RNA sequence: CUCAGGCGGGUCAGGAAUCCGCCGUAGAGUGCAAGGGCAAAAGCCGGCCUGACUGGACCCGUAACAGAGGCGGGUCCAGC
RNA sequence: GGUACGGCGGCCAUAGCGGGGGGGCCACACCCGGUCUCAUUUCGAACCCGGAAGUUAAGCCCCCCAGCGAUCCCGGUUGUACUGCCCUCCGAGAGGGGGCGGGAAGCCGGGGACGCCGCCGGCCA
């Protein structure tokens, strides 16, 4: 500011992390929100409740407790790691007594096939009575985890230098980049059954 | 370029330092909306590979003859591998030295061309007198991405901020020499 | 002209917005600052007036030019600064008025005159201690042509009152 | 010349925001929540132009009767007439 | 998605054609007077649409206090 | 219980603008590549999808300042400017004055201020 008749924005709103006007439409419903929000290595889903003095989180999942725990070796920043976290999250919003709430993807775009709307929908087949339309879900074979393997096997088939930079993590860690759909189908049968 | 060894010196200390090409931008000012600007169009076209644009006219000039709505220039930005490679040969095109009066306060390059070289092309078909352009290349830092991206947007310290000297020495570095304009 | 004892007092309210007021009168009076403006001078005389007053244009323009007469035959442009503090800006109006009576009323631009304070300085002459009784004559005679009660105070660079220490010896 | 009584009548700093006030007013305002018999101030914010109230009766004090929609109905007493009003909470303010 | 204006740099191209970077609390804009409000918009550019609809309630203003035919506005229930 | 870690908020400049030093367990980023999802009225620039070769250069985090902006306390201007009620107080008039009750704005000098605080989680213990 460079006078008084200068208007500072808020703090979150000058730190760029709220959309004030979004807020305020969520808000008017006064149903818990679930807060879903992305990261470059992880995703973040929390389920929030309003006080006039301040947000109360009443449970909260990460993408950092899918290797530990259940086991999850894959990168936590794609769409199955989001599926996963989905289920995690609504599976422990029933067990904590919610069962309907409002999504709040934040700052992101709505982009068809995203990872929030693949939380999303982890989350409703969990159980989470969240309102949407099957429309705007990502496809099937892309939540399952096919084209990561279809891209590493055409890597592979070209020049092999190549796959291993795109796919070198894996390779230190111990996984194929291929029958990674399996290894994501085992970790939801493991949770599934741990929470049911 | 009294501080082109401490410029090195710094870039080679921190490689995130070295400045890079973020775009470069061709740019026809046809002034006329015709067989002339659909020349300019196929031409750039068949000079980069992606299609172009077309600017509209902003007010109107009865001078210039132009009206609001009427596409007049024509635009293309390119960037990458692409870039470099089209940055090259426009620069060999053109003669090889820069005008020390051409650097913008953030080391930024703008000059002319109005010859046509590097494999151009004497076709003639089209208004043939669409050839003539003007070329900008913006330089920047590896992390500029700050004070475009859209969430958590922040801005960049003079410290990271670039300057003449250092894009008239990366210029000369990649490639080129710079002249003194006389 | 008419007389001004109509326009001396304040009763009214501030009529200075020319953005709405239309036909507003040009200033006659053009020149604030004679002499050397930029000169070293030890004193200064300044006239103050004693009670809140309303001082025309044509008033101002009078004693700025009789004054500045004085000053030029008997000082030395390079020995002085006569300078007039305050701007004409209250606009004065008169009802436009075969021939109707106070039906609409309001009144017309007519001239121009500077709206002061009480204990307000007018004018300001500055001068070496030579020619300090060429000041306060001019400073009189200005007074003079003003239609309220003045009086004049001597300050030092610093702004302190020294009239009666000066006056005295 | 006689001028009739409008909703912007005589409103040019009554309605008037602070420089720095300007844009969106906090949330809590918006979100508050009263319950009947509560007494409530009436500040209205210009900004949001829905469910304000007269500006004759900014600034005065009224009781809360019920509720309609989003919009409480606040009683108020101008002269000795009842007075029933459907103000939006962010144009009310809670007594103490 | 961000304006008016300004600064430095660019072939015809100059004060003004079309561009590139930076500063820029709105100094732009709103269909229209003025006032107020609006900047991840109420402004600019795009996609779809017709709620500029049907059957009805309560309330404020014209018309303070303090009466009102007609008119305008606000908060809602149901239908599609 | 720790943490120069993050998400969602409250008051919305005493919190902003501009500067200096420090950091990369995890985490946040810059960044490598655009088959698949998504997009350019061109541009993978943004948005989106796929990750870790490198970096802490900077966003971010920790600490510091008083140049601008803002604003809190004290002292001087000052109980000054102004003002509610009464008046057989003065003044040719304008207007002022006495009694009781309120009381600035701006300016100058010395301090403060480079934000407090809430819910949850990650990593370690």
């Amino acid at each position: 500011a460079h006078g008084p008749r200068y208007r500072v924005p808020f703090r979150r709103r000058r730190e760029g992390k709220t959309n004030y006007r979004k807020r305020l439409k969520l808000l008017k419903s006064g149903k818990p929100r679930l807060v879903v929000r992305k990261s470059l290595n992880h995703h973040i889903a929390q389920i929030i409740v309003y006080d006039p003095k301040g947000d109360r989180t009443l449970v909260s999942a990460h993408t950092r407790e899918l290797i530990r725990d259940f086991g999850w070796k894959g990168h936590c920043g794609n769409t199955p790691s989001a599926y996963l976290l989905g289920l995690l999250i609504g599976y422990k919003a029933k067990q904590a007594g919610i069962e309907e709430a409002i999504l709040d993807i934040g700052l992101h775009p709505p982009v068809r096939g995203s990872s929030v709307f693949a939380v999303l929908k982890g989350a409703v087949d969990a159980g989470l009575n969240v309102p949407h339309s099957p429309e705007i879900f990502p496809d099937e074979y892309r939540i399952r985890g096919e084209h990561i393997a279809e891209y590493a096997k055409m890597l592979k088939e070209q020049d092999e230098e190549k796959f291993r930079r795109q796919f070198g993590g894996y390779l230190v860690k111990g996984l194929d980049p291929e029958k990674l759909p399996e290894h994501f189908e085992e970790v939801k049968a493991r949770i599934i059954e741990k929470f049911e | 370029i009294p501080n082109k060894e401490q410029i090195l010196a710094d870039w080679e200390a921190h490689p995130m330092r070295r400045p890079r090409i973020e775009k470069v931008t061709i740019n026809i000012g046809v002034g006329e909306s015709g067989e002339r600007l659909t020349k300019a169009e196929i031409m750039l076209q068949q000079l980069t590979g992606q299609k172009p644009i077309r600017r509209k006219a902003k007010k109107t000039n009865r001078d210039f003859g132009i009206r609001r709505g009427e596409p007049i220039a024509v635009k293309v930005t390119l960037r990458g591998p692409k870039a470099y490679e089209l940055l090259k040969r426009l620069l060999a095109a053109v003669d090889n030295r820069l005008k020390a009066s051409s650097f913008d306060e953030h080391g930024n390059v703008c000059f002319g061309i109005e010859e046509h070289i590097n494999i151009p092309g004497v076709e003639y078909d089209p208004e043939i007198g669409i050839f003539g352009m003007d070329v900008c290349v913006t330089l920047e830092r590896p992390g500029f991405r700050v004070a475009r991206r859209k969430r958590k947007r922040a801005k960049i310290p003079t410290r990271h901020k670039l300057t003449k000297e250092e894009g008239m020495v990366y210029m000369m570095e990649e490639f080129g020499v710079e002249i003194v304009e006389g | 002209l008419r007389p001004a004892k109509i326009d001396r007092y304040v009763d009214k309210p501030a009529y200075t917005r020319r953005e709405y007021i239309r036909g507003a009168p040009g200033p006659k009076i053009t020149i604030f600052d004679m002499g050397n403006p930029a000169g070293d001078f030890e004193f200064e005389v300044s006239l103050h007036t004693a009670e809140p007053v309303q001082i025309r244009q044509n008033a101002l323009e009078a004693a700025r030019q009789q004054v500045n007469r004085y000053l030029q035959k008997n000082v030395g442009r390079s020995n002085y600064h006569f300078k007039i503090r305050v701007y004409p800006f209250q606009v004065l109006r008169e009802n436009p008025m075969y021939g109707n009576g106070m039906r609409r009323p309001f009144g017309k631009p007519i001239g121009l005159a500077a709206r002061l304070k009480k204990d307000q300085k007018i004018l300001s002459i500055r001068v070496n201690r030579q020619h300090l009784k060429f000041a306060i004559e001019g400073a009189r005679r200005a007074a003079m042509k003003f239609p309220c009660k003045c009086y004049y105070r001597i300050y030092d660079k610093e702004g302190n009152d020294v009239t009666t220490k000066i006056l005295s010896q | 010349v006689q001028k009739a009584h409008s909703f912007r009548r005589k409103t040019r700093k009554k309605l008037s925001k602070h420089p720095r006030r300007r844009g969106l007013p906090p949330l809590t305002r918006f979100l508050q929540e009263f319950e009947v018999g509560q007494r409530v101030h009436i500040v209205i914010e210009p900004s949001y132009h829905k469910g304000m109230p007269d500006p004759r009766f900014h600034g005065r004090t009224g009781t809360v009767v019920g509720k309609r929609g989003e919009a409480y109905i606040v009683e108020i007493k101008d002269g000795s007439k009842v007075k029933t009003l459907f103000i939006h909470p962010v144009h009310l303010r809670p007594q103490k």
